[PDB]
């Protein structure tokens, strides 16, 4: 403990994180009360719910630990994994970072020279930009 | 005679449950929990200059839940108390602000920190 | 109770046919006496009766029929 | 000061205001001749609004029975 | 614009605009230009031109580059910090955390869909607000306009708002905490003692 | 580009020319011509290209011609959704799924019907709308035949309460569904709703509904003692025993690893047989249930 550096986390850093992706909004299925398969709270992704104990069946012991069973994929190990672990979502379309904009400018900073009135229209899809010109080309 | 009885209001706690999202023990007497240290009592012990006690009272006494087993047990056998680890409110915290894409990094002064 | 269901005027559609006139409301004894209610974990209520009449100018009918909404505690 | 009177008759007013949107819906979505007083009315609203009255509601406070002057107060 | 005239401009909408823009922007000769200005400006426009040079000499230096601005991927929650735990009777208890995950999954999921077939510019296109709008309330729920009210009796909560106020992580979980063998009870005088 | 996006939503929705019988009989035919276009197209058999172009401008003109009709029904969706708002899913999330169901339903119209789009279109919007509701509207998600289940008991349970002016039985209620009272009482349990943990605890502030439930996973210090000394004292007390049998028995009971080995499976490190091992784990047994060895082990059960 030295110092803790903060900064923008860019989407490489978020994959590095993540130990899998999320495909499902399912959290426990109403029956078993066990976590569901690619979707929140999943095993397979986050940690198994129970200590040692994977999902399928097949390892319910503390003796051979830290294998990953090719049933369900839930790596054995101590319950408090769940706690550390995390996942991420990619999105089909990008999104901006609520926090930056939407606030004063010494965090959105006019980073572009528009007003928010501007990026609040653009963002929210009510008009457009022009993103590049050849205006060279349109000269020529 | 008021309703302000001594009975009700003795509650005592060597240790006893703990809270699910934040490992510190719970609130309230019904459920056997340990009572709050503020903010102003926080700065009332910075202000004698105690720093261990401070610390115990912040590491190892709750919110490390390594830390709360081994003093159990250091106590019951003798032996001296043990060096108190991080808490987990500040791995909360951490996890959380790295859900707000902040990727926070805790380094060393050489390269990466031993944690 | 009589006055916010007078203030209810009978419901006219679009073609305004129909109608519904709540005209009266009434009571009756509860069924679980206080220390029953009291003992068993129950809402100390009677039931509330109103007589819903029905009446449509392209039938030209009048309809009238009991209706009850519920436990009133 | 509105009384117990007039907190308990505004929760029925919304709950019967409810109950008409509920019907006009109704009538709306039915066929004439099929329309009856019994099987229009839906007794959800009100019901469900008398009782998230009395229960989770700040003017419906918890009796405190310290002593009859504590009732009374 | 489009039809009269093609191959020369190109133009988007929504925080794909952003990234594209970002992506491509020069803050070096931004940079240049405001001190340029600031050399030689009168009024509120100098103090416009000094924000703008304060944050892109921010970014310039730093080695992080901006556009760090738009996310693609969205990280999530550990489950335990958003327990789904089970209560006695039969019940549930969740966190507000896991009901905004679920809406923007939802609405990720919807989003593929819509794209995965032919379909209109309209549709996609709100479709694509209210991600962003999923995404905004899951990181800062009432930033702009009405909040997710959820079950419409309380605000949801949100991954800021954990973070922030009386009640927040920093001052009531971390400065504050509750402590192990301690006790509590009325006092009485012993002139005694 | 405001608050509340229904109402900016609405107004995308704009001014629009809605169809009269005749625009859109023509708008489904030049459908048609442009599906008949590009099945010309998609055919491997050379097309000389100016009639290729021509198949592909009919084709684009067929899928304006879809774009006129989805833009026209947009509004037939919202008032669709609008009539099962208020059940868990937000009211634009409903009109989103309406309008995947118009989409189906259109690219599954046509004019073969003699009937109005209008007609055809709001079964596959409230089909599009009913399953996105099982599927998504609760936190536990519920299978759709257990949705349409449990919305079936309890549209009953409230038209018996509604006739009979009371909370009806559970085995009246049985008899309705004619499925038995078991099945009754799991679909009555299986349609609750979580409650979240972040309101109020029903004074002004005082914290909220997670922080006055304790967890089960959390290692309670007093067992954690406990079963270490328990651990010490069974170690020293197998010490006492011989070195041979202390070994032994800690292997048929695991007391070193997790798995404790069978008898034979004792019997192979050791190089002892499958019935020498089980005669001295009897022995060790015997010589652990005397008296001597007993007395402090009682107390830690
Ligand atoms: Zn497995």
């Amino acid at each position: 403990f030295d110092e803790l550096r903060i900064g923008l986390a860019t989407a490489d850093d978020i994959r590095q994180w993540s130990h899998g992706e999320v495909k499902k909004p399912e959290t426990i299925n109403y029956r078993t009360l066990k976590p569901e398969k690619d979707g929140l709270f999943c095993e397979k992704i986050f940690g198994p719910t129970r200590d040692w104990e994977c999902y399928c069946g097949k390892y319910k012991r503390v003796r051979f630990k830290g294998i990953i069973c090719e049933r369900c994929g839930v790596e054995v190990t101590r319950a408090k994994v769940r706690r550390e672990r995390m996942g991420h979502i990619e999105l089909a379309a990008p999104v901006t970072h609520i926090w930056y904009f939407k606030g004063v400018p010494s965090r959105l900073g006019y980073l572009l020279d528009l007003a928010p009135k501007d990026l609040e229209k653009v963002i929210y899809f009510a008009a457009y930009m022009i993103t590049f010109v050849d205006e060279e080309r349109r000269t020529r | 005679k008021l309703h302000h009885l001594v009975d009700d209001k003795l509650h005592a706690r060597s240790t006893g449950p703990y809270s699910m999202i934040t490992q510190q023990p719970l609130g309230g007497k019904a459920q056997f929990g340990g009572q709050r240290f503020g903010e102003m009592e926080v700065w009332a012990l910075e202000a004698y200059g105690a720093a261990y006690a401070l610390q115990e009272l912040l590491t190892i006494k709750s919110d490390d839940v390594t830390g709360r087993v081994k003093v159990y047990e250091a106590i019951v056998k003798g032996e001296n108390i043990p060096e108190p680890g991080i808490p987990e409110s500040f791995k909360v915290l951490i996890k959380e602000m790295q859900s707000l894409c902040l990727n926070v990094e805790v380094l060393s002064s050489d390269g990466m920190s031993i944690e | 109770l009589e006055e916010i269901f007078e203030e209810i005027s009978p419901i006219e559609d679009f073609s305004g046919s129909m109608s519904l006139t709540f005209r009266d409301h009434r009571f009756e004894p509860p069924k679980n006496s206080i220390d029953e209610c009291k003992d068993r974990d129950f809402t100390y209520a009677a039931p509330l009766f109103v007589t819903a009449e029905f009446t449509n100018n392209e039938t030209g009918e009048i309809k009238s029929q009991t209706v009850f909404m519920g436990d009133f505690p | 000061i509105r009384n117990v009177g007039e907190l308990i008759q505004n929760q029925v007013r919304t709950g019967l205001a409810r109950m008409e949107r509920v019907v006009r819906e109704r009538m709306t979505t039915q066929d004439v001749e099929a329309i009856t007083p019994q099987t229009l009315i839906n007794i959800r609203p009100v019901v469900a609004s008398i009782k998230e009255f009395f229960g989770t509601s700040q003017l419906s406070q918890f009796m405190d029975q310290n002593n009859p002057l504590s009732g009374l107060t | 614009l489009r039809d009269r005239f093609g191959t020369y401009f190109d133009g988007s909408m929504g925080a794909a605009a952003l990234q594209k823009r970002l992506e491509s922007f020069d803050l070096d000769e931004e940079a240049e230009r405001l001190r340029e200005i600031i050399r030689t400006g009168k009024g509120q426009k100098k103090t416009r031109a000094l924000k703008r040079l304060k944050v892109v000499s921010a970014f310039l230096q730093t080695s992080n580059s901006p556009k760090g601005m738009v996310l693609d991927c969205v990280p999530v929650i550990p489950p335990d910090l958003r327990p789904m735990v089970q209560l006695d009777g039969g019940r549930f208890a969740t966190s507000d955390l896991n009901d905004l995950y679920r809406r923007v999954i939802n609405r990720n999921n919807r989003l593929k869909r819509l794209l995965d077939l032919g379909a209109p510019e309209i549709i996609v296109n709100n479709e694509k607000r209210m991600l962003q709008e999923a995404v905004d309330a899951l990181f800062d729920n009432g930033r702009r306009g009405r909040p997710v009210t959820g079950p419409g009796n309380r605000p949801l909560k949100s991954l800021s708002d954990m973070l922030k106020g009386k009640q927040g992580r920093f001052r009531q979980n971390l400065l504050g905490k509750r402590v192990d063998y301690s006790a509590r009870s009325v006092i009485v005088v012993g002139p005694q003692l | 580009a405001t608050a509340d996006p229904v109402k900016d939503y609405l107004k995308q929705i704009g001014k629009v020319p809605l169809l009269n019988a005749e625009q859109e009989v023509e708008l489904a035919k030049r459908i048609e011509a442009g599906l008949f276009a590009e099945d010309k197209l998609a055919n491997s058999d050379k097309l000389a290209p100016k009639l290729k172009r021509e198949l592909e401008i009919i084709a684009e003109d067929g899928r304006r011609a879809k774009n006129h009709l989805l833009e026209a029904n947009l509004r037939l969706v919202v008032s669709l959704a609008k009539r099962y708002t208020g059940r868990g899913m937000l009211f634009l999330d409903l009109i989103q799924e309406g309008n995947l169901g118009l989409i189906r339903a259109v690219e599954k119209f046509d004019y073969t019907k003699g009937y109005k789009f209008s007609t055809y279109a709001t079964w596959w919007i409230r089909q599009a709308i009913t399953r996105a509701m099982a599927d998504q509207a609760r936190t536990i998600r519920i299978p759709v035949h257990m949705v349409e289940v449990i919305n079936k008991l309890a549209r009953v349970q409230r038209q018996m309460l509604q006739d009979l002016g009371r909370e009806p039985t559970p085995e009246e209620l049985a008899k309705e569904l004619d499925m038995t009272p078991e099945k009754v009482i799991e679909v009555q349990k299986y349609g609750r709703e979580p409650i979240s943990l972040h309101t109020p605890l029903g004074e002004d502030g005082d914290s909220e509904f997670g922080d006055l439930i304790e967890d089960s996973e959390a290692v309670v210090p007093a067992d954690a003692v406990s079963f270490t000394l328990l651990q010490e004292q069974l170690h020293s007390v197998l010490d006492t025993l011989s070195e041979r049998e202390a070994g032994v028995v800690s292997m048929r009971f695991g007391l070193t690893d997790g798995q404790p080995k069978t008898l034979d499976e004792i019997g192979k490190v050791y190089g002892v047989t499958r019935e020498r091992i089980r005669q001295i784990e009897s022995k060790t047994m015997s010589k652990l249930r005397h008296p001597s060895r007993s007395q402090v082990l009682r107390d830690y059960l």
